[PDB]
């Protein structure tokens, strides 16, 4: 764990925008 | 599912209930809360922010959140309205000029869709001088009888004497708790 | 998806309860990824909704669409932006390519009654993109 | 266009100086200290000094004044930027900014100063580039400085491609003594610590209001930053053209974007202060803290600083949640709370005596400031859509990002 | 924590108590303090500043801080009110003109929020001539019965004779000390 918010995975781009 | 644990907890008392401390400044709200929690009239500094305390009576812990009647604290009563089940309004029967302000504040508080399930709790504060109104004149001036869909009860309590606090607490418990 | 299957009946019941016409902050689950729904993911969600029912033929409403998007985000983390309808008046194609659900008239564009309809060709034909090339970038 | 940039000391001694143009005599540094002393004693002290026809601009450093004397009408903003770059380079190279490192790395410090700027025009400003050519423990200059990409060094190889982002949120509230918030601005901070192999070109994508409106998806929750500043590696052309945040990520921790827009939402923590101060008899601290943030978010390390009397002594704290400690050096009482869950109501009752003799002069009413910091909270509601990490060789990146919400200029005016 | 040492100290006497010496000039305050400490009527110069002394009686060291009744020393009584637990007021029953001034000074001293926990200690000084009032007339004139929330006791003491000082000290000890 880490203070200030746990790290979360990020996507590559907006898949809904084509 | 099983509710044996819930029944066992409720057999000896599990309900707690809630309460709020709102009203005009110098209306005995802090004194009323101190009498409910401790039982003595202790002079306190003006409530710039808010006072948080809990009172246990009849096996129910009715926590009271004191709210000041200051202009900078009057609009802050909405912050304490969240996660609140009860609300007690302390009227200033000895302040005729501030009576209209207290009535307007009570109407504004009761005119919010968020504060709808909380029954009206009007306490006739300053009920120790001849200038203080009765349990019906104060309610009539504040229009407590016209608060439709709201269980409002007018009770006269003197901060110095402490009489009527038990009756008000019992009325609030009866309004909130509907069990034997 | 057992969780998705379980949430589908509750989501459908909530959408049906809401007619066709309190807490502040933006909490985020720790370690939960957040990304827009993909074309394949949108197609799979549309197929699951069509198979389970409650999505095709239901009266399109802002509250129902918002509830469905929130349920989808809770169940899979997909952003509630790919379930968009094409600009009216008339039948609105899915905003995100691959979506098998679209809104079509059932009778001002706002006062027009819209209903969610399954569209298999939507997942393969970019009708919304063709109609609004500028919106597609 | 400073004639010579030098580093002073707390006693006026110049830790290190390096003339760049030679148009200003080095003896003007001695007169800088008396001028600063005179300005401080009269309230006319300014960072940009003026010694006759030569201006000696100085910056208050950690332990020494970075005095950059200039003679002509040089770019004051350019001089300030050069001083900031030099300070950043010194901080990167030396973890301590004081006289201990000033006289300990003089051999490398002189070389770094010579390589940084020549003839008053800075030439090298990249910390990594400077460290790749000048070290304290020399080869030809790196091609990165000569090449267009001066913020992403090529040839970097790593076992794993992991990038750690940080969604830093600063909640600043300017609440006046009347109870109304005057300045309520929230400044975003998108800082990513990219540590991968090669020089990937990051493709930043978030739930921007402008981007959502352009794409036709302007119906969900989108963050509309009033002021958005891109990083050095971020291409401004793509952002101006179609808001495409495409740039080469740097090797290490760097700030890609920093949102800055006003906030129209209620404060995360509502703090009301009551001052029951008697006339030389006692003082009352009716401090009540209300958590306006979501209950699912907890403000870790919440410290609501309530300024107590300057001459107050023998104080007593009567609170409910959170330890209260009075620091004589700070002349105030801070309502420190380890964990502050949203919706919590903390009430405190301060009580302390006062000296019989009244104070000779007034001390003012400093504003009350809180140090609430609730991580994993997105008050602005801006959610990152995707991060386009593309490399010529081709690799699968695993970027990470964390959202941190803290209190910035959240000062409440005293009564 | 352990309080064995405190119990051992209190078994043989640990409580000390406090006292104050205030009143009008030439009201026997200095003479009363000298009688309490030494036990003789000794003529002293006017109290331009203040007199500091301690008296031990009944295992309690009741220190008395003499305060003059001069105009330049009347406003200085607030300086001695800090870190003070008791206050003894010496009235001048033989000074009818100064009786009003003494009553006003006592009212001003008792009308301060800082001096609230100190019980009233009214000593009928100059109780040796026929012009001196009784223990009730002086209190009635000074309005000691109207000092709400204050334990005021009127006692007649003659500086020349010294009678009544023991009774006043016992009353002060009973008011302050509430132990066996
Ligand atoms: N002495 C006295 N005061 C009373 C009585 N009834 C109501 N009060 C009022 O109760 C107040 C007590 O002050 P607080 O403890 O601060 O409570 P409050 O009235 O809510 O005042 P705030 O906290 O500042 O809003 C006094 O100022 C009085 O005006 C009474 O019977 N006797
Ligand atoms: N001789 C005599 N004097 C008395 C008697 N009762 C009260 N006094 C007064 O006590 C005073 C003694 O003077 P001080 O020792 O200075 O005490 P004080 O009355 O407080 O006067 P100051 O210290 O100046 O305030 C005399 O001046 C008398 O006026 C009494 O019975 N006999
Ligand atoms: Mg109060
Ligand atoms: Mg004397």
């Amino acid at each position: 764990d880490r203070k200030g918010g746990s790290y979360s995975q990020a996507a590559g781009s907006d898949s809904a925008q084509s | 599912g099983n509710i044996f644990a819930n029944l066992f907890k409720g057999l000896f008392g599990k309900k707690e209930m809630r309460i709020l401390m709102v009203g005009l400044d110098a209306a005995g709200k802090t004194t009323i809360l101190y009498k409910l929690k401790l039982g003595e009239i202790v002079t306190t500094i003006p409530t710039i922010g808010f006072n948080v305390e809990t009172v246990e009576y009849k096996n129910i812990s009715f926590t009271v959140w004191d709210v000041g009647g200051q202009d900078k604290i009057r609009p802050l009563w909405r912050h304490y309205f969240q996660n609140t089940q009860g609300l007690i309004f302390v009227v200033d029967s000895n302040d005729r000029e501030r009576v209209n302000e207290a009535r307007e504040e009570l109407m504004r508080m009761l005119a919010e869709d968020e504060l709808r399930d909380a029954v009206l709790l009007v306490f006739a504060n300053k009920q120790d001088l001849p200038n203080a109104m009765n349990a019906a004149e104060i309610t009539d001036k504040l229009g407590l009888h016209s608060l439709r869909h709201r269980n409002w009860y007018i009770q006269a309590t003197c901060a110095t004497s402490g009489d009527g606090l038990y009756e008000g607490l019992d009325w609030l418990s009866n309004q909130l708790r509907n069990q034997k | 998806s057992k969780s998705s299957v379980i949430g589908w009946p509750a989501v459908r019941e909530r959408m049906r309860r809401a007619e066709p016409a309190e807490e502040v902050g933006f909490p985020v689950t720790p370690q939960v990824p957040l990304r827009p729904m993909t074309y394949k993911a949108a197609v799979d969600l549309s197929h699951f909704l069509k198979e389970k029912g409650g999505l095709e033929g239901l009266i399109h409403s802002q509250r129902r669409q918002d509830i469905l998007d929130l349920w989808i985000y809770h169940t899979q983390g997909y952003f509630p932006d790919w379930q968009n309808y094409t600009p009216g008046p008339g039948v609105r194609y899915p905003l995100t390519f691959g979506w098998c659900y679209k809104l079509v008239p059932v009778e001002d564009p706002e006062r027009e009654v819209l209903e969610w309809r399954f569209d298999s060709r939507l997942a393969f034909h970019h009708v919304a993109r063709e109609l609004h090339p500028e919106y597609f970038k | 266009s400073a004639s010579a940039v030098y580093v002073l000391d707390l006693k006026g001694k110049v830790l290190i100086c390096r003339n760049y143009r030679g148009d200003v005599d080095m003896s003007e540094v001695e007169h800088f200290m008396p001028i600063l002393m005179e300005k401080e004693e009269e309230g006319m002290l300014s960072p940009i000094l003026a010694h006759g026809g030569v201006r000696f601009m100085w910056i208050k450093h950690n332990n020494l004044y970075l005095v950059a004397t200039s003679k002509k009408n040089a770019c004051v903003s350019l001089v300030f930027s050069f001083l900031y770059k030099v300070v950043q380079v010194f901080s990167e190279y030396f973890k301590e900014l004081e006289e201990e490192s000033i006289r300990d790395n003089f051999v490398i410090i002189y070389e770094l100063l010579d390589e940084l700027m020549d003839f008053g025009y800075p030439q090298t400003t990249d910390s990594k580039i400077l460290q790749e050519y000048i070290t304290q423990e020399a080869p030809r200059p790196p091609a990165t400085v000569t090449n267009a990409v001066s913020w992403r060094s090529e040839g970097i190889k790593y076992r794993k491609n992991e990038v750690f982002l940080d969604v830093i949120e600063a909640v600043n509230l300017l609440v006046s003594a009347n109870g109304n918030v005057l300045r309520s601005e929230i400044v975003g901070s998108i800082k990513m610590r990219v540590f991968l192999s090669g020089m990937p070109e990051l493709r930043l994508g978030l739930n921007d209001k402008v981007l959502f409106d352009n794409t036709g998806r302007g119906k969900s929750k989108s963050v509309e930053l009033e002021d958005v500043k891109f990083h050095q590696c971020v291409r401004l052309s793509r952002f101006e053209n179609d808001r495409t945040i495409s740039f080469i990520p740097p090797d290490g921790e760097f700030e890609l974007m920093s949102y800055r827009l006003n906030t129209h939402v209620k404060p995360l923590i509502w703090i009301e202060s009551v001052i029951e101060k008697h006339s030389h008899s006692r003082i009352e601290y009716m401090v009540k803290a209300k958590s306006q943030f979501k209950r699912r978010s907890t403000a870790n390390n919440v410290e609501i600083h309530i300024p107590v009397p300057n001459d107050a002594d023998s104080p007593k704290f009567k609170t409910t949640v959170g330890s209260v400690k009075w620091v004589p050096e700070n002349s105030e009482i801070v309502w420190s709370v380890k964990s502050f869950p949203g919706g919590k109501e903390y009430l405190m009752r301060a009580h302390f005596g006062l000296p019989s003799v009244e104070a000779e002069d007034k001390e003012g009413k400093p504003p009350i400031s809180v140090k609430f910091e609730i991580p994993y909270f997105t008050t602005s509601g801006i959610q990152v859509r995707y991060l386009k990490i593309i490399e010529k060789s081709g690799y699968q990146a695993l970027p990470w990002v964390r959202y941190i919400t803290q209190n910035g200029d959240y000062q409440l005016r005293t009564q």
